[PDB]
């Protein structure tokens, strides 16, 4: 969970804390993932579905293949 | 399921203080505490406020009252 400057991001901005446009400093917590499992599980069906579908296109495509083989 | 777990935190703190006081209640020279919490919320740089909910409940800090006890 660490991340370097590159050329796309720009140059490293050195400052204090709450101080201009940063934020401020809490001792005592600690941050969890921004994640929402109720979104991942609908995207994971989602993409499951997806797949599925890309497959069964796939399985027509290979299907025409072999009737046009057969001649 | 973190909001609530805040509201948990800060009602068991609260209880931790009240369970402190009632013990403490025959200590000479004892000051009650009081638990005093605080609301949360981000301060992202896009932050669109009308559709973001709450953060949950923070403690602030547990007072000392200082109020003069009664004398035996």
């Amino acid at each position: 969970t660490q991340w370097d400057s590159t050329q796309f991001s720009g140059d490293k901005i050195w400052g204090e804390s709450n101080k201009g446009s940063f934020g401020t400093i809490n001792n005592g917590m600690l941050e969890q993932s921004n994640i929402d499992m109720t979104q991942e599980l609908v995207d994971l069906i989602s993409a499951q579905r997806n797949f599925q579908a890309n497959s069964r296109s796939l399985e027509v495509h290979n299907q025409l293949q072999q009737n046009i083989l057969q001649i | 399921s973190y909001v609530s777990l805040s509201g948990l935190s800060a009602a068991q703190l609260d209880l931790n203080t009240t369970s402190n006081n009632i013990a403490n209640a025959n200590t000479y020279g004892f000051k009650e505490s009081r638990a005093e919490f605080a609301d949360v919320y981000s301060n992202s740089l896009f932050t669109n406020a009308k559709t973001t909910p709450g953060g949950g409940a923070q403690a602030s800090q547990v007072a000392q009252q200082f109020h003069e006890g009664s004398s035996i």
